[PDB]
């Protein structure tokens, strides 16, 4: 369209416009921009300013330039300009530069410095095919909208439900009172959550010290109103921090369920969030369903071909046969330097000289490889060295022909770089691994995007939270986007989703606590790791197409009897029966009474197991058993059993419950998913090893850098871990006047990089993404041997962290992709009236213009629901009550209207109006129930008020469908939980005595106490969650004194009462880890393996709207003729839809 | 409807006139627990539970007398009213429950089986009447 236009010198500048150089010099001058701002960021802390200070002259250099492309945007298209996407958002960042310094000569006020930093999306607005990247994201938001809504659904659904129960705990969360020492009584009339803390008291006063906060000590995340509520109900989701709310609130009235309420939440947003990844995957599949370098090699090969005293090493390039042998003898020396990378290493703070002549043994090793690349020059000069491979192995040897020299260590360490060369061997693997690495290529742009987005994100928190930054009182503070890196480390702390949550709240502590504007800053987070995680799984594409790319590339009497059906009958009695004592005997206190006829019935029942595998054996089994895995399970059951309690531990009872499992195997629905994971272990043991492999890598790493680090003291002051000795002040708080003695130092740090199995324990640690940012600063602390300290000491060392988890991003995000590919293959292999005066009103109700009337109630008691504030005091609250009462009378009412038609099926027919029937009666209920007010269960019923909101659901066509489907999908799987729950049902009685009397506390063993059973699912089920398990663990290395109370042992005491059991937790993990793919393909299978397939009809074909063709089917009969022509209407509109 | 709806829910009815029968005696019994506003409010509510128990077994019997002299979703429709009727009431009476339990923390004293067996009668209820409510779709 243009605009005014004109000819002359315009035409001329927009020809010298249409040349070349211009672009890169803006693109020059923009990457001038993102520079002078990252150094802009350091620092702030209000005024001061140092350097920036000239640089403030420099932006509106920028400006100037900007404007002067803004006088060619002025000969370029006007109006047909805008219609441009990156041109469109050129413009905006200009019209916000103008406006911005604009208003800054008017000021001769920091939202204009924050507006500064929209700058760098230029970089991507001046490079093509990002816009092909940006372009495919935004595609991928559409297919998953409907869920995305769910999730604010609950979101909201739970919100109001936490609007109640929760915000009738309001009435408890923001308040307390106590005193003396903390011991007041939790859950039991004048209680309250605690904050935190390694001891915890709150002074206030309110006698000796309060006791019970968390709307801001805590940080918000109190129920109290509508909007905290939607925060807290945030960070829960996150399956981030959320415990300490349950065992918040938990501490305050109480231990009904709770649980209930944070398990169906923290399982459903499991549930769903499974659902994005099946959304993605879907997108994958969708892409790739209709998706679906010999003649070089030959070139090389072939003119190596032809290619083929000094002369008799020419004879050696080929011969001989012991070069064959040799590589056997080779296997050693590598060996000797498999141990030597840890014997050079082993042990630490210069405890045992372990290498006392393994440098010799190295120099030997160096001989032997410098022996084979002088060999191989010999076998071909030149041509030898073609290969850079042959030249880089060879460098590798003379540089451990080198010398101890220098004063650089790490040159030492880079003999641990040297034990790469032993990873040449493994045939085929390393193939398999250039096909992984072929993969990066291609993603490495959008990671760039990804280190785009890093980049602003991070510069402006830089200018907001550290754009601010301070914060009096009182340590450690941890990363605050004082410094630019220090916003790198922590943008991508948070991107983890790791422990963000205390980032946040410095971030809103940081804007004076709550109010209306500050809390406003909350919206960055929820911008943030929500896009920025959403980001990260936007990645999962990437290579879920990149790795489908690769996947595109007289004893017959006896006999009678064990076979007997009837037998079989006994045997499921006695199955029920045994079943039945087991679950007596879950609880601890069982064994207590009269377990012993359990033990028969056990014992029973593994006689008629034993005589199962007896009958078996002798009909060609034995060998065929020991193929089989069944035969063998029962062989193995016999002997397992029979392991004696003396000498290595075992308890038998245990075992009990094995007996019926074996009925499981009857199903065959596990069958199918189970071969799938036995197929599934094998397709991807190599990264496995991998993986494992870069465990010793880093291990390595580590150990030889770090060793004489983390033997801290307390605080700083002190450094030498040998200088420490003696008692070290605490002041509480911050004032110089409450002082308390500690005999304090030293400190073993928890992990330390002393040993490399302990490299293998820590390394693991920050795997699991889970308490590694406090070994990385601490590891930021590290100087020489015996020192910590300080501040931002070595910052270079925070690189390696994440250098790792860098790693971890990929084989990991790998190995779930693997399942889901033979999944699709498994797919594949899954492929192979009315009468009267009613007559008038049902005609008026059928019509369903009361449906948007009765829909607009709902919102609005929404609304409703929505005031629930409960700060203080009345008024409203009788206006809520008649609100309550004006609804449930409404919509009672119309319940009414709809009894007033088909009565017989109006009371039913249709699913839904019944659901409506319930509402109804508890609504009326809960209202008598306010009557009689003039009661604690009442909540429970107001629930029911609650559960109207549903409601909005039932309208919600073509979203609930998808509900169904989630239901059709969800019988299938649950076979799996079962195993699931016994997974946890042996190890949680398995730990229930071990882990047992462990004392409570104040450690990770409190509120979260291992001691009943219940309990302890819970520990185990924190486990589950990837939640500051670590700290348990150890915890419970060595313990505490019994539980304090209980037979204890003897005299003996002194914490001495649990001992080392890592093993539990560390298997644990791993078997959560393996049942957890398991729910992960179960739910594939039974879902997407069809609901994929039903995203690809629903968003083409019309097999859903078929139903509703059905549905217009509904409005006739069953012929003949005369029905199709009254049908025919219906049927010539419907076929132009 | 189905044989094996009839045949389901004669088991389900058992468990149902036997909670109904061990909450007429938890109303009932003077051994409401061993004595060595509120509670009146939460005896409305097992009153109020009570009638809705009554009203459900009409809507049973009615129901038996439906299917058989009529089609099924009539009958079925009121057997499903009969379970929420019966449901509703037996949460009113894990209500009154409560409130007599918390009453009786407001006041020696000692609990008595009658409560107990209350609870489990609502308990077999919930259970039931979820049954036969998850009986009506299917
Ligand atoms: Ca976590």
């Amino acid at each position: 369209f243009c605009l005014t236009l004109q000819n002359p010198l315009r035409k001329a500048c927009i020809s010298i416009v249409e040349w070349k150089p211009f672009e890169t010099i803006i693109l020059l001058t923009i990457f001038a921009n993102c520079v002078a701002l990252a150094v802009y960021l350091p620092m702030p802390e209000d005024d001061n300013n140092s350097l920036n200070l000239g640089l403030e002259k420099l932006e509106y250099f920028f400006l100037t330039v900007f404007s002067i492309e803004a006088a060619m945007k002025i000969i370029a298209y006007g109006f047909l300009f805008h219609q441009d996407a990156y041109l469109r958002s050129g413009w905006n960042v200009l019209d916000f530069i103008i406006v911005f310094l604009g208003v800054f000569t008017a000021i001769l006020v920091k939202a204009l410095r924050a507006f500064r930093v929209l700058r760098p999306l230029r970089l991507v607005s001046g490079v093509p095919s990002l816009q092909v990247v940006l372009n495919s994201i935004f595609k991928a938001m559409l297919p998953l909208f409907h869920i995305a809504l769910l999730v604010l659904f609950m979101v909201i659904i739970y919100a109001i439900i936490g609007l109640e129960l929760f915000k009738g705990k309001m009435h408890k969360t923001c308040y307390y009172i106590g005193t003396d020492i903390v011991a007041t009584v939790e859950n039991e009339k004048p209680s309250p959550c605690a904050r935190t803390g390694s001891g915890r008291p709150c002074t206030i006063n309110g006698s000796e010290c309060r006791g019970g906060w968390p709307g801001p000590n805590h940080g918000i995340t109190h129920f109290d109103n509508f909007g905290f509520s939607m925060l807290t109900v945030y960070q829960c989701i996150t399956m981030e921090g959320w415990t300490d709310v349950l065992y918040w609130v938990n501490d305050a009235i109480g231990n009904e369920w709770p649980w209930i309420y944070f398990v169906t939440l923290i399982l459903l947003g499991s549930f769903f969030i499974l659902n994005l990844v099946l959304g993605v995957l879907s997108g994958e599949f969708t892409k790739e369903r209709e998706k679906a370098q010999q003649l070089e090699e030959d070139l090389r090969g072939y003119m190596s071909w032809i290619t083929q005293c000094h002369d008799l090493v020419k004879s050696r390039v080929f011969y001989w046969l012991v070069i064959l042998i040799v590589a056997l003898n080779t296997l050693s020396i590598a060996s000797e330097h498999h141990n030597q990378p840890l014997w050079l290493t082993h042990l630490q703070d210069i405890a045992n000289r372990v290498l006392l002549s393994l440098f010799t043994i190295e120099m030997l090793l160096k001989m032997y490889g410098l022996g084979l690349r002088q060999y191989f020059m010999s076998i071909f000069n030149r041509f030898d060295c073609f290969v850079v491979c042959s030249g880089i192995l060879e460098l590798l040897l003379v540089e451990s022909g080198a010398m101890t020299p220098l004063g650089i260590s790490v040159l030492r360490c880079i003999r641990l770089l040297r034990l790469f060369k032993i990873t040449k061997y493994w045939t085929s693997l390393s193939n398999l691994v250039a096909s992984l690495l072929n993969s990066i290529r291609s993603i490495a742009s959008l990671l760039l995007l990804l280190f785009l987005f890093i980049i602003i994100f991070a510069l402006l928190g830089m200018q907001l939270f550290g754009g601010r930054y301070d914060f009096e009182d009182t340590e450690v503070r941890r990363s605050n986007f004082d410094n630019f890196p220090q916003a790198l480390i922590s943008v991508f702390q948070v991107l983890t989703g790791e422990d963000w949550n205390s980032v946040m709240y410095n971030g809103i502590m940081a804007y004076g606590g709550p109010s209306y504007p500050g809390v406003l800053v909350c919206i960055y987070f929820i911008i943030l790791f929500v896009c920025g995680n959403y980001i990260l799984l936007n990645v999962f594409l990437a290579i879920a197409v990149d790795n489908l790319a690769e996947a595109e590339s007289a004893t017959w009497f006896t006999n009678f009897i064990l076979l007997f059906i009837l037998l079989s009958s006994a045997a499921l009695a006695a199955e029920d029966p045994i079943r039945a004592e087991s679950v007596r005997n879950q609880i601890l206190g069982y064994f207590d009474i009269a377990f012993t006829s359990v033990f028969t019935v056990e014992i029973v029942l593994k006689m008629t197991t034993y005589g199962a595998f007896l009958h078996k054996g002798s009909f060609c089994r034995n060998y065929f058993n020991i193929l089989d895995l069944l035969v063998v399970a029962v062989s193995l059951i016999s002997m397992g059993l029979e392991s004696s309690t003396i000498s290595v531990v075992k308890i038998l009872r245990v075992l009990r419950v094995l007996r019926p499992l074996r009925a499981i195997n009857r199903a065959k629905g596990l069958k199918h998913v189970v071969q799938c994971v036995f197929v599934a272990i094998r397709t991807i043991g190599n990264i496995v090893l991998v993986t494992t492999l870069l465990q010793f890598m880093f291990a390595c790493i580590g150990v030889q850098l770090f060793k004489g680090k983390f033997f801290s003291c307390n605080d700083l002051s002190k450094m030498t871990e040998e200088e420490c000795r003696g008692y070290y002040y605490v002041y509480k708080d911050g004032d110089p006047t409450q002082m308390e003695l500690r005999p304090r130092q030293w400190i073993h740090n928890d992990f330390h990089f002393d040993n490399v199995l302990s490299a293998m324990m820590s390394l693991f640690t920050v795997s699991t993404f889970e308490g590694w940012p406090q070994l990385l600063y601490r590891a930021i602390d590290s100087n020489e041997e015996d020192m910590g300290p300080v501040y931002n000491n070595r910052v270079e060392m925070a690189i390696f962290f994440i250098i790792y988890i860098i790693l971890i991003a990929f084989f990991m995000m790998n190995i779930f992709v693997g399942f889901v590919i033979v999944t699709f293959q498994e797919q594949g292999e899954t492929e192979y009236p009315k009468n009267p005066y009613q007559y008038q009103v049902w005609y008026v109700v059928t019509s369903s213009y009361f449906e948007y009337l009765m829909f607009a109630l709902i919102m609005l008691n929404t609304i409703c629901l929505g005031m629930q504030h409960y700060h203080q005091s009345e008024e409203m609250n009788h206006i809520s009550d008649i609100l309550n009462v004006a609804f449930t009378i409404i919509f009672t009412l119309e319940m009414i209207l709809k009894l007033l038609a088909f009565k017989a099926r109006g009371y039913f027919g249709d699913p839904w109006n019944v659901f409506d029937f319930l509402i109804v009666i508890g609504s009326i209920i809960d209202v008598i129930l306010s009557e009689i007010d003039t009661r604690i269960s009442s909540a429970f019923f107001r629930l029911f008020r609650v559960m109207r909101l549903i409601k909005l659901l039932s309208r919600a066509e073509g979203v609930r469908t998808l509900l169904w489907t989630f239901i059709k999908s969800f019988q299938a799987l649950p076979y799996v939980a079962l195993l699931i729950v016994m997974l946890f049902f042996i190890y949680a009685v398995i730990g229930m005595q071990m882990f047992g009397k462990i004392a409570l506390v104040d450690g990770t063993n409190r509120n979260n106490n291992f001691q009943t059973f219940p309990q302890a699912v819970l520990l185990l089920f924190r486990c589950a969650t990837g939640e500051a398990w670590q700290e348990i663990l150890l915890a419970c290395s060595y313990g505490k004194l019994c539980d304090p109370e209980s037979d204890y042992a003897p005299g003996e005491e002194y914490t001495c009462g649990t001992n080392f059991a890592y093993y539990y937790f560390i298997s644990f993990y791993m078997l959560c880890a393996f049942l957890i793919i398991n729910l992960f393909v179960a739910v594939i299978m039974d879902n997407f393996d069809y609901l994929t397939r039903d995203w690809s009809i629903l968003g083409x074909x019309x097999x859903x709207x078929x139903x509703x063709x059905x549905x217009x089917x509904x409005x006739x009969x069953x012929x003949x003729x005369x029905x199709x022509x009254x049908x025919x209407x219906x049927x010539x509109x419907x076929x132009x839809x | 409807m189905s044989p094996t709806e009839a045949p389901k829910v004669r088991v389900t009815l058992f468990c149902i006139l036997v909670g109904i029968v061990l909450a007429m005696t938890a109303v009932v019994s003077d051994h409401w627990a061993v004595l060595s506003e509120f509670t009146t409010q939460k005896e409305y509510s097992i009153s109020a539970a009570a009638i809705s128990v009554f009203s459900l077994g009409f809507l049973i019997m009615g129901t038996i007398c439906a299917l058989m002299a009529f089609r099924k979703k009539r009958d079925y429709l009121l057997r499903p009213a009969s379970m929420f009727y019966v449901f509703a009431g037996l949460c009113l009476f894990v209500s009154l429950e409560v409130m007599r339990q918390s009453v009786k923390r407001m006041i020696y004293y000692y609990s008595w089986s009658f409560a107990c067996a209350c609870a489990a009668f609502v308990l077999l209820f919930l259970g039931g009447i979820s049954l036969l409510l998850f009986s009506l779709p299917r």
